């Protein structure tokens, strides 16, 4: 669907069929799997592979390919990560404990801080931080 | 200061009656008009004829494009700049 | 001896889709320029 | 008779610099004098009648009192010049094709 | 970067699938039959038609539909796993759906 | 308006010549006027229908009894049938 | 009395490759007519 | 060059490449020595 | 980087010594809190990813 | 209400018919049209009865004595009997 | 081959199958083929039988405990019952 996706699969498929099959035949398949640590059965793999091959071919192929990245990725851009920051961890509530920012000042040792960011981001001058003025602080 | 400098020549003519400029889908952005009732009609009906024009002359030898087109009626000029950005168009009367 | 049970029926028709497409040789020729590169690029 | 002086507009036309062709076909999209072979003549006048009518029903639609006397496309290779005289009993877009950087 | 039409059909004769829903013998064996077709009647693109539907009438199903040509535009409603749209020759394309 | 071949009841021929004219007067692409030509008239009359428009193409295709219309307008062509 | 099939449908093959826009059946590409066309619309004043 | 090809290149760094990530530890101590030395030059 | 590069709590654990050893390194020579905020958030992003995974 | 071939008594047909249709428009699904067209049918004359609804299908059946009934309505077949 | 819901004995399951593919290959139409297997399927197995054949289907029907088949067999499927 984007354009850079293309390049990561593009590089990803270069990186499983290595031989230059243009196909991808289960034992390029278990070479990976077997680069990454797994040795699995031979009737396993080929059901994850039936699975996957649509046209019969008993290897799959770059559409096959970005079909299931595809299928994975937008079935399941900047909301999550920002977030899941710190309120994510709150899951829509608003407030956020000031222990938790202590407990991240402390564990990173950071030599100097004060938390008057905390003090001088308050927007509802309550002592918390909303979701909204949560994306404001950031 | 160079795109506004022409546009600014371009308007001040001896026939020209509007300068407009039109994205892929739609959003005529920088007009020239005092009033914006006939602006859109402009907008959603010229790239129809241009990028059907580039089909009419693509279709023949499909090494080859197309770069403008010009309909002249009798009381107007209308010429369309057409490629891959946007839309051009500059109406005139001779 | 034997009693009467009794069953339903579920029939799928083959599943159908609509495809629409116009051929012209532009599209011809931009697709086998693109079948071209990636043969360069398998190449390569 | 008269037919001498259409073909001898054909060579007016056809005797001016870079003009590959020269076409004319009436309203209901099949040509009457050539000068190409058939299949890139039939193509020119199914393509030209759709797109002329399109372009003058454009204008018509834009202004009530308008009409078109002209029509120009432009390629990289060939500026195909298109007329049509939109009138009843003869409505004829006449279309040449030429490019001034032969010869 | 070839410059005319003709070198293009120098180079253009692979017989590219634009788009498939079909096995993959499915795919070869149909994609064979059509450029035998494509290649057996140039001239008269009817009978190529002809031989194209009727022998996957009597062999592969009852209903099938064939279209072969040089400039055109289509929508179908066709039950899935059994269409074929491919470009042969480099400018001849055929639309195939039971 | 032309037609070359049809074996079907005129009373639906003339709604198939009034769809496919308003269509080609309204649209200015030759996809969506596949699409048209088909939609409206699946909406009226019957569940199953195809069309095709274009210039210079073969088919083959079993016909349908009182459902198959090959039109002709302008050196642009329509086919459609069950 | 006791069988039954719904009204079954009925179908053979029909054929069509579209060439050229003389006006109706008066017409036919395939022939000389196109001549004649032409003439009596190449001597009209 | 001598205050502006090190202090554009000094941002111009990566630390962490591409369990075994002690080798990464490994490789964070060779290039702080990279930007101690630059930074001496500066001074 | 290490955000589009991310028993659990040892990689956890492993990440965040690297996240330290990064300041670290700083060391031996404010946007330092907020780069702190998002690594930590993106961490426990990957932890409950898997959690609903194991359903 | 078109009915191709019966052996079988007329008030009943009439029951058949309303018990067909009121069925039909009241359900809106394949199979829960001959669930409801036996079930009614079912608990008012005789325990036995078997049922079918559909388009496209076919059947020889053995001649039931008395109870045999096809219908044809709004491209919807349905068969009942003993 | 595919059957989907049956119990009868695995031996008259490979009777019924046998009995039905070959007889549909045999034939055209699809009324016969509901009168001809059920004769026959008469005359092997059990004196009295009802079967259906076709295509976009929907029933319901009662069948004694050791008698039915759903087959699913060149997207025209059959059930049969006692």
């Amino acid at each position: 669907l984007t354009d850079e996706e293309m390049d990561m699969c593009r590089k990803a498929f270069a990186m499983f069929d290595k031989d230059g099959s243009g196909t991808i035949d289960t034992k390029e398949l278990r070479t990976a799997l077997s680069a990454l640590g797994q040795n699995p059965t031979e009737e396993d793999m080929f059901v994850m592979i039936s699975q996957v091959d649509q046209d019969g071919s008993r290897c799959i192929e770059f559409k096959e390919f970005v079909r299931v990245i595809q299928i994975n990725k937008q079935m399941s851009a900047d909301t999550l990560d920002a977030f899941v920051a710190l309120g994510g961890n709150l899951d829509k509530t608003g407030r956020i404990l000031v222990d938790k920012l202590r407990s991240i000042c402390e564990e990173f040792e950071l030599t100097v801080n004060v938390d008057r960011l905390v003090k001088d981001a308050d927007r509802d001058l309550n002592g918390f931080l909303s979701y909204d003025e949560f994306r404001a602080l950031l | 200061s160079d795109i506004e400098s022409t546009l600014t020549r371009i308007q001040g003519h001896k026939g020209v009656i509007g300068v407009i400029i039109v994205n892929n889908q739609g959003v005529p952005l920088r007009s020239t008009f005092e009033h914006d009732a006939m602006t859109k009609q402009y907008a959603d009906l010229v790239p129809g004829l241009a990028d059907l024009a580039r089909n009419l002359v693509r279709d023949l030898d499909p090494q080859n494009d197309l770069e403008f087109l010009r309909i002249r009626s009798h009381k107007h000029e209308i010429m369309v700049a057409a490629k891959d950005d946007f839309v051009l168009l500059v109406i005139q009367d001779p | 001896n034997y009693p009467l049970r009794d069953r339903e029926t579920f029939t799928e028709p083959p599943p159908t889709a609509t495809v629409s497409g116009a051929c012209t040789q532009w599209e011809i020729y931009d697709e086998y320029i693109k079948d071209l590169e990636r043969q360069r690029i398998d190449e390569a | 008779v008269d037919i001498a002086a259409v073909d001898e507009t054909f060579k007016r036309l056809q005797s001016h610099k870079g003009v590959l062709g020269i076409i004319v076909i009436n309203a209901e999209g099949i040509a009457i004098r050539t000068t190409f072979d058939n299949d890139l003549t039939v193509q020119y006048a199914a393509l030209v009648s759709h797109f002329t009518v399109k372009a003058r029903s454009a204008v018509r639609k834009l202004d009530g009192d308008n009409d078109l006397k002209f029509l120009r496309i432009r390629s990289k290779k060939h500026e195909i010049m298109i007329a049509p005289e939109f009138e009843r009993s003869h409505e004829y877009y006449l279309v040449v094709v030429q490019d001034p950087s032969r010869e | 970067q070839f410059e005319d039409m003709e070198a293009f059909l120098r180079v253009a004769k692979y017989t590219l699938v634009k788009f498939t829903d079909m096995h993959v013998e499915m795919k070869e064996e149909a994609m064979d039959i059509c450029i035998t077709a494509v290649e057996k009647y140039p001239n008269d693109a009817e009978k190529c038609t002809q031989m194209i539907k009727d022998q996957m009438d009597k062999k592969f199903g009852a209903p099938w539909h064939v279209v072969v040509g040089k400039g055109f535009s289509y929508e179908i409603t066709y039950e899935v796993r059994n269409l074929l749209y491919i470009y042969v020759g480099g400018r001849t394309a055929v639309l195939l759906w039971k | 308006a032309v037609i070359k071949n049809a074996d079907m009841s005129e009373e639906m021929q003339a709604d198939a010549v009034d769809c496919a004219t308003q269509a080609l007067e309204k649209y200015n692409i030759e996809k969506d006027i596949a699409a048209y030509i088909k939609k409206e008239f699946d909406r009226k009359h019957n569940p199953t229908w195809h069309c095709i428009v274009g210039r210079n193409f073969g088919s083959y295709v079993t016909h349908e009894t009182k459902h198959f219309i090959y039109f002709y307008l302008g050196q642009v062509a329509i086919l459609l049938f069950k | 009395h006791e069988a039954n099939t719904n009204a079954v449908i009925l179908v053979n093959k029909a054929m069509s490759h579209v060439e050229g826009g003389w006006p109706k059946d008066v017409d036919y590409t395939e022939a000389e007519h196109t001549i004649r066309y032409r003439k009596k619309v190449e001597k009209d004043e | 060059n001598r205050v502006d090809s090190n202090l554009g290149a000094i941002s111009s760094t990566l630390l962490v490449e591409l369990e075994g990530f002690v080798e990464q530890n490994r490789f964070q101590k060779k290039q702080a020595e990279l930007l101690a030395i630059r930074n001496e030059e500066v001074r | 980087m290490k955000r589009r590069l991310g028993t659990l709590e040892e990689i956890q654990a492993a990440i965040n010594q690297c996240a330290k050893k990064v300041l670290t390194i700083s060391k031996q020579l404010r946007r330092w809190v907020k780069a702190v905020l998002r690594l930590t958030g993106s961490v426990e992003g990957i932890k409950t990813q898997v959690g609903e995974y194991i359903r």
